Parts: structure tokens; C-alpha cells; sequence
């Protein structure tokens, strides 16, 4: 209820219930400007969809995985981090270490997926 | 506590990020270029948000600035060139009542044009201003066009307004734009009162040196902002929290007389002056000024010392472009001297000269005939801020106009908009595990 | 089988087995009029299938949702809605709703997404 | 790990375990040259992305279905596919008959779809 | 004395070419077959193209 990023500035607990007001936004010679911009809204979106699809999340907006935490990333309690911390702030605290866990998350599903292959060729 | 990785979509952070913004909204912007403006003011409020703005990094600036450029030569482009006219004129004294202030400065010109049809040749007279012509020596010639020896002077289309109106720049989705709704906010450093905004509030592309004409006020107080406040090299640009109104005009009643130059060509042209002849020029009240000036001192002060004498003192010298306050009033270009507002230490009429070919920027081999507009030109218009340098040269500093740099006009609004990226993806631990 | 559209005249029960013929054909200077159309085309199709995943709808041609009908929406019974209409009155008749039931589907999924997570977070 | 199409010299099983190198590789006058390429390279991710929701694949890299394998497409087993054999092989093989397939694959979605709904309508 | 005059190049020819106008995708045209119809109101058969005539 409180618009596109009405909540940059709350907890993530809180912030974590208003994702569906935000995602809407992500689609919605000087003609080649506008064109452009709207080519990379595109490529931008698509590539966070693919991304998602490669983790096994497509269709969700809040995806639960089976890639542990190892307390390195951040070693902060559930308590801070959900009610005493903002996006923005968790953003800044573990950007070092996103392109590890989005690589942890793409080996996960590889090994899922595998996994249902293999319990669906069971008769 | 066997935490979990969970990936969440939608997740309201961004980054810093430089994109290509579009723009919104007879006349050089907004014909075709811009798209039709929603007329819904959705901007919504980021409470407890600190975002950190640098107005002197914001390339939003750099856009602007490309886009106002951009759109001026597409408007100039389909336009009749006047290279048939560069030829030399034979110019006198202009025969009507000359005040003391133009003796010399309008002549009476007279030369041999093209007409419809590549073999016929018309005498053409018409009144030139001084700073439009240069001295020539040839057989039953005195001037020619000062232009004609630098690049092809373009004469703007007749009936396409340069009067600004305001251009909203917006961002494309994935991209949000952030207001600093800060009262005596720095320009620079976090902002506590951040806000998002789909698109700016509508900006005018207004053109002037020295004086910053109807641009946005400040909330409270006056607010001098700077990149390094140190550093004489740099520009300050005020911004006031009240108007000055500054009366600017033209009083003398032009005839305005036409020839063609070719096929569907068409060369404008002043024929005549109705009435006597006067000096253009702008009034500042005297009163409203001194205030004004009391308080950019009062502001000065915070930065340069309590007990410091600050002295204002007019342009150092350099083009006319730069040296005089410039700015378009009713389709007309003034060169106004603002030495008579900044001579001091802490009705006032400024003398303004008309020039009709001009270079909009310091850019060289491009140049633009601004035709005469018929009739008695009279604008009123709010002075909103000043753009002052500082004396190199210790004590008692002093002020001087700045230049023409542009980017300062279209710095003094933009100071509170920062465009970012947003990053819709997110991880964090919770309890939460597939199965 | 019938065509593109073969089946727009045809009643909601017989039109509803034909969704993927329509769904093959949403995808497939001058340039810019070419870019634009089909720059404009992708919008569309990305807007439609964001809106199917934020209802938990993404993959699905036809998709059950835990939102109950109300009877102020459309009070015609099952067998005169599916036996003795067309798509094309029904998009007519429920037009004025169209918007508060799209409302709707986006708080079910929040719901039950966040409801998920809880069920998952059980040891 | 082989890299972007490091695995196209790999026989089929071996190649199966990069399907995410080639995937997150998909997407990423002069400017209608760099927009048609673009929206091009869009248009063909988009096709394919709706061709695999249309048979109930979305969000999936491997995806079993209930088709049945017809030996008259290929009657080549299992030790002569999955190993001793590349996916370019495959390709020039499955040519004649990959349409065929196709549409079996939509019949088959269209017909889970709604037996689905069939099964989640009883109370 | 009003416009300007710009020869026509000799060898493009102004011969009318058929042109079909299509619909990009996401949008359909329908064309009514109706024999007899005056240009406005309902009708009764209707068939999709994705290009005119
Ligand atoms: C700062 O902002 C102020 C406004 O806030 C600007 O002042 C305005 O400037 C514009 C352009 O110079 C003025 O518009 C012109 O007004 C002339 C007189 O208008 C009177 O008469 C008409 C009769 O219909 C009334 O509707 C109107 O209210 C006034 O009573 C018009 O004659 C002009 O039109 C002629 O010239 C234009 C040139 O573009 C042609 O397109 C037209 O066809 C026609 O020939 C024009 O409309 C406006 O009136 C001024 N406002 C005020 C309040 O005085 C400042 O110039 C601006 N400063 C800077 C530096 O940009
Ligand atoms: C500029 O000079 C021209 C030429 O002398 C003036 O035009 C002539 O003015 C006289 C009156 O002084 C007329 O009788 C002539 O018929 C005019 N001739 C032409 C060709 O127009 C013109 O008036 C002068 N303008 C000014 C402002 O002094
Ligand atoms: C603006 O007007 C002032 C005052 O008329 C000009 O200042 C004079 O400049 C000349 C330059 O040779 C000096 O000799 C005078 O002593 C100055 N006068 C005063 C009172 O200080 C100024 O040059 C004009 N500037 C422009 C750009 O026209
Ligand atoms: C268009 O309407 C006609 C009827 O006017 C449909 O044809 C038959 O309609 C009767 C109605 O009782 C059905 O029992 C028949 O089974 C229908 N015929 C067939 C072949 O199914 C016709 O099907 C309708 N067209 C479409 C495209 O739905
Ligand atoms: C901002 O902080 C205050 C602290 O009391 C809190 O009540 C408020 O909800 C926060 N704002 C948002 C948008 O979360
Ligand atoms: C979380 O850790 C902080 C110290 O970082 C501690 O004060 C707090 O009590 C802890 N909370 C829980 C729930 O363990
Ligand atoms: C024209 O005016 C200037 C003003 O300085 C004067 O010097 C010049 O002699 C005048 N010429 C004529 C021909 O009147
Ligand atoms: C003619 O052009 C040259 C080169 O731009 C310039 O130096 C010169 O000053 C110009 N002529 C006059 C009379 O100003
Ligand atoms: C000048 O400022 C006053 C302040 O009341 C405002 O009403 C007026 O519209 C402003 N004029 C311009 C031209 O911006
Ligand atoms: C504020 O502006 C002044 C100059 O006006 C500058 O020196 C200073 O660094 C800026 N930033 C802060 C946080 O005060
Ligand atoms: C401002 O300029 C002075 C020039 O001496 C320099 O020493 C100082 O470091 C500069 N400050 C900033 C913030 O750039
Ligand atoms: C400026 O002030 C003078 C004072 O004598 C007055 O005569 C003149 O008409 C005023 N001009 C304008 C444009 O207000
Ligand atoms: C007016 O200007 C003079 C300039 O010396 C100054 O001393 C005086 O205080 C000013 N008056 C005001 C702002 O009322
Ligand atoms: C500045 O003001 C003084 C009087 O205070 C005057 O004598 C001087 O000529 C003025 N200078 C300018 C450039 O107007
Ligand atoms: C200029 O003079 C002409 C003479 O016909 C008159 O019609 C026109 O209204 C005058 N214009 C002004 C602004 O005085
Ligand atoms: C149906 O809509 C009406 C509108 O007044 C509302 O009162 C009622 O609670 C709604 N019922 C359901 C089941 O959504
Ligand atoms: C549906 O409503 C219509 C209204 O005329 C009625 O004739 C029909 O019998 C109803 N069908 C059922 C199954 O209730
Ligand atoms: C939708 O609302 C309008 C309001 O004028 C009304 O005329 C129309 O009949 C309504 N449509 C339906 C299907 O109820
Ligand atoms: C190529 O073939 C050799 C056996 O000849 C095998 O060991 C090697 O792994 C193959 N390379 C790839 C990329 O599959
Ligand atoms: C396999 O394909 C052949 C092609 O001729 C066809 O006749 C046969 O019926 C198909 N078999 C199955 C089981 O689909
Ligand atoms: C697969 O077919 C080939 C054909 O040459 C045969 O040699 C091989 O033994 C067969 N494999 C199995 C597992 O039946
Ligand atoms: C596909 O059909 C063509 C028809 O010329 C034939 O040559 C080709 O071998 C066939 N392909 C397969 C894989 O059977």
C-alpha cells in the first residue's frame, strides 16, 4: 500500500511483503532513444527472469532453496537481519559475495534437477 | 541456527546507474520528441531513506544538455540559409532621432540580393545592429556580415518559438528517479528526506548568463552551492528563496519587411523603426536588489568568514557572450550589462544591446540568424538565481557574474534528482529450505 | 485446428481447449516503425505473463486460483457461462470487475506464498 | 566449467550437465542495426521460452513429459544416444521429425492441463 | 516563386505496386465479407488475416 519502493526504507520483514508493488514497475533521431530504453528495460527484466529460472525460482517471487548459509556471507542472527536491518543496508553488507551464492544456487538446481530425472525414471 | 539461502524478486534496493532518460511534455522542444506527460504527480515519500546526491556528477546534466543542443539544430536544420546574403553592404548612419547611448550602434544598410529567380538581382535595405556587422574595404561597400568569414549563417524558421516551456525527463521502467525534498539542501552529501518520482517536475530549458531567469526558488534561504567552495576556478551557483523581477525591453516599434533570396526562401529583415530610437535595457528594483545581495552576503559569510568584507564587481572581461547577462525575450537576443547590480561592498536601469546573429554555444563554425520581431518587446520575468565566481586575489573577497558554461543553468534545477537502477533480486538466510 | 481465432465464435467450453493456437501467435526511418511494433508486441506479452506470475500463474494456459467468485461480479450460473456464451461477452460482461479481480488473485498468491514459506520452515 | 559450447564436442550425457552455460548465455544506421539485433535475439528467447510453457516446461531446463518415444523417429537405444554420440549428431538426426514432435508435445500439456483442472475441481 | 522544384529521378517508376498491410504480432485484422456493405455497422461474417489484400 504504499507504492513503488514505499518501503526502501523499512525492515526486511516489512519490506519482504511488498515485492508484488514494486515488480509491476520492472516493464511499466529521438525515436531511437526511447527505443533503446525500453530494448534494455527489456533485456534487463529477461535477464533476471532467465536468472531465476536457472535457480529453479521461475514463477515466485519469494523462492526457498537448498543452498545453506555458511555464516561467512554475514554472520548476523535472523533478529537483526529481518527486524533491525533494510534492503539496502543487506544489499551493501553481502555484495561481495552475490556472484558466489548465485553460483551456489545455479549447482544446486543442476543437481535437482538431475535428481527428479532420476526419481522419475524409477516405474 | 541452519539458515537457508532465500531468493526474493521484487526486492526494493538500487544502485547508482547512468541510462538513457526520454523526454516529456511551433516550437524548437517537445514538437514530436517528447511523449505525452501523465498527468499524475505519483510521487511517493521513502521515509527513513538516506540517500547520498552529488548535483556535480548527475548525468542528468549531460543529457540535458546533449538533448537542448540536439533539439536546437534539428529545429534550425530545415531552415533557409542566408549564404546568397553574404556580400558587402553599403551602411550609413541611421537618419531617425539617435539618443545619446546609439549613436553608431544601428546603420542603415543597403545591398544587392537574389531574388525568385537565379538571374535577377533587388536592392534591399534594411537597419543592422553594429555587433552584427565588421568593417570591409571594397568598391561601393562598407560592412559585411560578421559571420560570413567564420561559417554559413542559418536564419531560424520564421513562426517556431524559442520561448522555453518546461521538459520532464523520464526514466525507463527498471529505473526510478529520487527527489531530494531537503529545505537548505547543500547540493551535495546524504539527503534524510529522499523521495521516488517517476519523472522530474518540469524543467525549462531557459538560455541565460550571470542571472539564472525563471528557474525554481529555494524553500527558506538562500543557498550557495559550489563543487569545491576552495577552488576560485569553480563556479557557485545562489539560489534565491525569493524572486527578483527583472523588466527587460525593447521600445523602439520595428517594421518588419520580408524578400525572398530563391525558390521558397525567405529573408527577414528590419525595414524601418517606428518612433525614436532607444537603447533596450532591463529594470531590477533597486530596493528588492540591495535585499537580495544582503542576503547572498549573509550566505557568503558561513563560508568565507564572519568578519570578512565580500565586494561585488562586474565581468573581468572576455566575448560578449560571456561578459554580459544574454537571454532571449520575445524571440530577441539581450546583452544586458549587469555592472550597474554588482558593484558593491558589504529603479536600477541596465543597458542592454540586441544582436541578431548569434553562436548559442562557444562551439564555432555553426551561427543562427535570429530574424527581427515586429512590434515593441516587453518581458517580465523572475530573476531566480545568480551564478557568481570569486576573485582569485589577502583578505576582502570578491564576486564577479560568471560565464556561459550552460551546464550551471541546468545545474541550478537537477540539484535535487538522482537516477538509480533498481535490482529487483535479493538473497537472504531464513529457515525456509525446498522439501 | 479451427485457426488463429477460429474459435471466438465458438461458446467458452469449446474456446478454452484452443489456448495455445491463440498463445502461438502473440510473439510471431522505417526501422523504427518496425523496431517500435515489434518492440511494443514484446511489452505486451512480457506485461501478460509478469501479471500470470504474480498470481502464481506462470506456465499455465489455464490456471486454478483460491479466489471465490462473487455473485455481484457475474451471477449467471456455471452451465450458462461455459454452455451459451462466447469469450467475447464474457471479457463485455466482466469488464467492470476486471481490475478488482486481478486485485484479488495478487493478495491470494502474497498469501499463500508467504504461507508456503512458513509450511517449508517447518523442521 | 568447458565453457559457453565447450560441451559440443561431448556426447549427449556428458553435455546434459552444462545446460546452464549455454543458457545464461542467450541473452547477453548503427542504431536500428543494434536494436533489430537486440529485439531479435529477444524475440527468439521469448519464442522459445513460450514454446516450453506451452508443454508445460516453464522454468525447467530438463523436462519429461508423456509423450512416448516413436522408434520410427529414431530407434537408436540408449548406449548409442547418451554416449558414443553428440548432440550435433542428434540435431542433423531429429531434423525431419522435430515438428512432430512438437506437437505432440502441446497435445499432451493440453491435455494434462486439464486433467489437472479436472482433478482439482473435485470437492 | 512559392516552392522549390525537385526533378523526379528517371529511373524510379511511379507505377502503383500492390501493398498488403500487416498486423504485428499481438494484433489481428479482421475483414468483413459481408456482399453489400455499406462501410459501417455490424458484421455478420468476419474472418482474421494477419495482411490485407
Ligand atoms: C519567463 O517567463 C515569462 C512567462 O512566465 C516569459 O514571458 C512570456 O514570454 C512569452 C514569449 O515571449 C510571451 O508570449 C507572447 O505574448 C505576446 C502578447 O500576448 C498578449 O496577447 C495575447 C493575445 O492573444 C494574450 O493571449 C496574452 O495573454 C497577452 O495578453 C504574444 O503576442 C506572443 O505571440 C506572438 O509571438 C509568438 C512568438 O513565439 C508567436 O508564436 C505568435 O504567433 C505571435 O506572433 C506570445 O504569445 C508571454 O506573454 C510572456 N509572459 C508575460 C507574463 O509577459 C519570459 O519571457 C520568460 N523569460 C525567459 C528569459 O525565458
Ligand atoms: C535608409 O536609407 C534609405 C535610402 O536612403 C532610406 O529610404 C529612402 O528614404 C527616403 C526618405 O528619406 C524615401 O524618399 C525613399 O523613397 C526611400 N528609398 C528607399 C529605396 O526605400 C531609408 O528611409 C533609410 N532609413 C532610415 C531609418 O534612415
Ligand atoms: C558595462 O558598463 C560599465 C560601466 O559603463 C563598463 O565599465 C567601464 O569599462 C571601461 C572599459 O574600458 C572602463 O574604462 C571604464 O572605466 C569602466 N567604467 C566604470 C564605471 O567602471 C563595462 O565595460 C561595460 N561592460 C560591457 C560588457 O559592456
Ligand atoms: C456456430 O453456430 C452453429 C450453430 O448456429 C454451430 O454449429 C452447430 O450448432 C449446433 C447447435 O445445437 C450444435 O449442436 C452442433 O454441434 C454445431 N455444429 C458443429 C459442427 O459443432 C457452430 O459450431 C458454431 N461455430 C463455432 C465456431 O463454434
Ligand atoms: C521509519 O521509521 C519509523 C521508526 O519509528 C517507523 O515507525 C516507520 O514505519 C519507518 N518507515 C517505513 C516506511 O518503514
Ligand atoms: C543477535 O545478535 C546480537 C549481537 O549481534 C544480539 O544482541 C542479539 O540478542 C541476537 N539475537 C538473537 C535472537 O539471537
Ligand atoms: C555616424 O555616427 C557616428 C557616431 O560616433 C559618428 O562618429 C559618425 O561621424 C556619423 N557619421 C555620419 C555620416 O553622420
Ligand atoms: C575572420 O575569421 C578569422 C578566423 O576565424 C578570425 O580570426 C578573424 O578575426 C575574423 N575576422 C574579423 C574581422 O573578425
Ligand atoms: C515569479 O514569482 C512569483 C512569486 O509569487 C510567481 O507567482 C510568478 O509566477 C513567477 N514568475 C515567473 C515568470 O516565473
Ligand atoms: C556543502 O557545500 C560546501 C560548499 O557550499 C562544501 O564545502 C561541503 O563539502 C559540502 N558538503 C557538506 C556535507 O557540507
Ligand atoms: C579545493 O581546492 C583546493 C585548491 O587548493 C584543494 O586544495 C582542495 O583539496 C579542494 N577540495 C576539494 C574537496 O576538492
Ligand atoms: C525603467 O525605469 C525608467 C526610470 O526612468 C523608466 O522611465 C522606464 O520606463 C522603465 N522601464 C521599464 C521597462 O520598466
Ligand atoms: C543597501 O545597500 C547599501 C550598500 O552600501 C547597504 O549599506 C545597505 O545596508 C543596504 N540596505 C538594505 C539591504 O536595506
Ligand atoms: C560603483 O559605484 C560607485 C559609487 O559607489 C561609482 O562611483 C562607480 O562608478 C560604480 N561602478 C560601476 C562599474 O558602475
Ligand atoms: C507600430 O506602428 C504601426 C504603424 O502602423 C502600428 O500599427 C503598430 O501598432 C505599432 N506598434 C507598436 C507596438 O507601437
Ligand atoms: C462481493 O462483493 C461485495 C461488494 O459489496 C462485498 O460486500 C462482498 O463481501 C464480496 N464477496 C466476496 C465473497 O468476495
Ligand atoms: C442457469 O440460468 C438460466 C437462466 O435462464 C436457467 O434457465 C438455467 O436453467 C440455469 N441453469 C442451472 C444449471 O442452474
Ligand atoms: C460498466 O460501467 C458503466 C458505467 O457507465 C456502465 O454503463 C456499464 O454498463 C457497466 N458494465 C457492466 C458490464 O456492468
Ligand atoms: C573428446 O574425446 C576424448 C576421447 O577421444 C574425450 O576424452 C574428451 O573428453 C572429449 N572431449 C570433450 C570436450 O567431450
Ligand atoms: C510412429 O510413426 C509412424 C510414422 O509412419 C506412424 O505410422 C506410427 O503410427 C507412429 N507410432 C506411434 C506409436 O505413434
Ligand atoms: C544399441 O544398438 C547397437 C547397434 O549396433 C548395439 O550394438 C548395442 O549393443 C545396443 N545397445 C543396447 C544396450 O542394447
Ligand atoms: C528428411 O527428408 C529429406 C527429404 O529429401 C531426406 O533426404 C532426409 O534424409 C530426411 N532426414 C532424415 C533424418 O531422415
Amino acid at each position: 500500500s504504499l507504492g513503488f519502493l514505499g518501503a526502501a526504507g523499512s525492515t526486511m520483514g516489512a519490506a519482504s511483503m511488498t515485492l508484488t508493488v514494486q515488480a509491476r514497475n520492472l516493464l511499466s533521431h529521438w525515436g531511437i532513444k526511447q527505443l533503446q530504453a525500453r530494448v534494455l528495460a527489456v533485456e534487463h527484466y529477461l535477464r533476471d527472469q532467465q536468472l531465476l529460472g536457472i535457480w529453479g525460482c521461475s514463477g515466485k517471487l519469494i523462492c526457498c532453496t537448498n543452498v545453506p548459509w555458511n555464516s561467512s556471507w554475514s554472520n548476523r542472527n535472523l533478529s537483526e537481519i529481518w527486524d533491525n536491518m533494510t534492503w539496502l543496508q543487506w544489499d551493501k553488507e553481502i555484495s561481495n559475495y552475490t556472484q558466489i551464492i548465485y553460483g551456489l544456487l545455479e549447482e544446486s538446481q543442476n543437481q535437482q534437477e538431475k535428481n527428479e530425472q532420476d526419481l522419475l525414471a524409477l516405474d | 541456527e541452519n539458515l537457508w539461502v532465500t531468493v526474493y524478486y521484487g526486492v526494493p534496493v538500487w544502485k547508482d546507474a547512468e541510462t538513457t532518460l526520454f523526454c516529456a511534455s511551433h516550437n524548437v522542444w517537445a514538437t514530436h520528441a517528447c511523449v505525452s506527460t501523465d498527468p499524475n504527480p505519483q510521487e511517493i515519500h521513502l521515509e527513513n531513506v538516506t540517500e547520498e546526491f552529488n548535483m556535480w556528477k548527475n548525468n542528468m546534466v549531460e543529457q540535458m544538455h546533449e538533448d537542448i543542443i540536439s533539439l536546437w539544430d534539428q529545429s534550425l536544420k530545415p531552415c533557409v540559409k542566408l549564404t546568397p546574403l553574404c556580400v558587402g553592404l553599403q551602411c550609413t548612419n541611421v537618419t531617425n532621432n539617435i539618443t545619446d547611448d546609439m549613436r553608431g550602434e544601428l546603420k542603415n544598410c543597403s545591398f544587392n540580393a537574389t531574388t525568385e529567380l537565379r538571374n535577377k538581382r533587388q536592392k534591399v535595405y534594411s537597419l543592422f545592429y553594429r555587433l552584427d556587422i565588421v568593417p570591409m574595404v571594397d568598391l561601393w561597400t562598407n560592412y559585411r556580415l560578421i559571420s560570413c568569414n567564420t561559417s554559413a549563417i542559418t536564419q531560424a524558421c520564421p513562426k517556431v518559438s524559442f520561448e522555453p516551456i518546461p521538459i520532464h525527463y523520464c526514466a525507463p521502467a527498471g529505473f526510478a528517479i529520487l527527489k531530494c525534498k531537503d529545505k537548505k539542501f547543500n547540493g551535495t552529501g546524504p539527503c534524510q528526506n529522499v523521495s521516488t518520482v517517476q519523472c522530474t517536475h518540469g524543467i525549462k530549458p531557459v538560455v541565460s548568463t550571470q542571472l539564472l531567469l525563471n528557474g525554481s526558488l529555494a524553500e527558506e534561504e538562500v543557498i550557495i552551492r559550489s563543487e569545491n567552495i576552495t577552488n576560485n576556478a569553480k563556479n557557485i551557483l545562489v539560489q534565491l528563496n525569493t524572486s527578483v523581477q527583472i523588466n527587460c525591453t525593447r521600445p523602439n516599434n520595428n517594421t518588419v519587411k520580408s524578400i525572398r533570396i530563391g525558390p521558397g526562401q525567405a529573408f527577414y529583415y528590419t525595414g524601418d523603426i517606428i518612433g525614436d530610437i532607444r537603447q533596450a535595457h532591463c529594470n531590477v528594483s533597486k530596493a528588492t536588489w540591495n535585499e537580495t545581495l544582503g542576503k547572498v552576503v549573509k550566505q557568503l559569510r558561513k563560508h568565507f568568514g564572519n568578519n570578512t568584507i565580500i565586494r561585488f564587481a562586474q565581468s573581468s572581461g572576455g566575448d560578449l557572450e560571456v561578459t554580459t547577462h544574454s537571454f532571449n525575450c520575445g524571440g530577441e537576443f539581450f546583452y544586458c550589462n549587469t555592472s550597474g547590480l554588482f558593484n558593491s561592498t558589504w529603479s536600477i536601469t541596465l543597458p542592454c544591446r540586441i544582436k541578431q546573429i548569434i553562436n548559442m554555444w562557444q562551439r564555432i563554425g555553426q551561427a543562427m540568424y535570429a530574424p527581427p520581431i515586429q512590434g515593441v518587446i516587453r518581458c517580465v520575468s523572475n530573476i531566480t538565481g545568480l551564478i557568481l565566481t570569486r576573485d582569485g586575489g589577502s583578505t576582502t573577497e570578491t564576486f564577479r557574474p560568471g560565464g556561459g558554461d550552460m551546464r550551471d543553468n541546468w545545474r541550478s534545477e537537477l540539484y535535487k534528482y538522482k537516477v538509480v537502477k533498481i535490482e529487483p533480486l535479493g538473497v537472504a538466510p531464513t529457515r525456509c529450505k525446498r522439501r
